[PDB]
């Protein structure tokens, strides 16, 4: 399961995360048009980066039962909401009643990973529909 | 180990509804001696204009 999520960073948060998360040879752009460039994860050219200046950067996290989770949010059948820090899916305690966990994403948004029972790509999301079969049919026309 | 959570939701409305009346009467002579002569003015206006005033 991998989960893309949109961010906006400054330019300390920028680079922060682009030597958190090892970026080769890439420039990132911003709103004003200042852009910085990484090259062997150096920061070789930066070009007039003024303070407030927004770079967005598109983020990949792997989510499994097993991996932990920075942060996230579980709630119960009953409607009791709660918040668990650095804990894995499975190492919750109380997975019985558990029925829907979300991903909080540091942008206060939400991201549903897990739902009644099952990661969010196991299940299957059953639409609606009377059964029946064709109708094969002869009806007379109007014309 | 043990752990455990706990959760509760307790929601009362209420309405109150209070009508209340009284009636004080206080007697006194002062208004007695006002009394007198309410009845009688009626008629000292209808004696001024509406009838004759010479014998």
């Amino acid at each position: 399961l991998i989960i893309k999520h949109q961010m906006k960073l400054h330019l300390n948060e920028l680079v922060d995360w682009a030597w958190r998360n090892g970026v080769t040879s890439e420039k990132f752009h911003s709103n004003n048009g200042s852009y910085v460039i990484f090259d062997h994860s150096a920061v070789v050219e930066t070009y007039i980066i003024n303070k407030n200046d927004l770079f967005n950067v598109t983020e990949e996290i792997e989510i499994t039962l097993d991996k932990p989770i920075d942060y996230f949010l579980e709630k119960d059948m009953y409607g009791n909401y709660r918040e668990h820090f650095g804990i894995a899916i499975n190492d919750l305690l109380f997975l019985n009643t558990t029925v829907n966990i979300w991903l909080v994403n540091d942008d206060n948004s939400h991201i549903l990973i897990y739902k009644d029972g099952k990661l969010i790509d196991e299940y299957m999301y059953h639409q609606f529909e009377y059964e029946a079969n064709q109708n094969k049919h002869i009806y007379p026309n109007n014309k | 180990l043990r752990n455990g959570e706990s959760d509760t939701k307790r929601n009362t409305q209420s309405q109150n509804e209070m009508n209340r009346t009284g009636l004080t009467k206080q007697y006194l002579i002062d208004n007695l001696q006002k009394l007198y002569s309410m009845r009688d003015t009626i008629f000292k206006t209808y004696d001024k204009e509406c009838f004759l005033h010479i014998w």
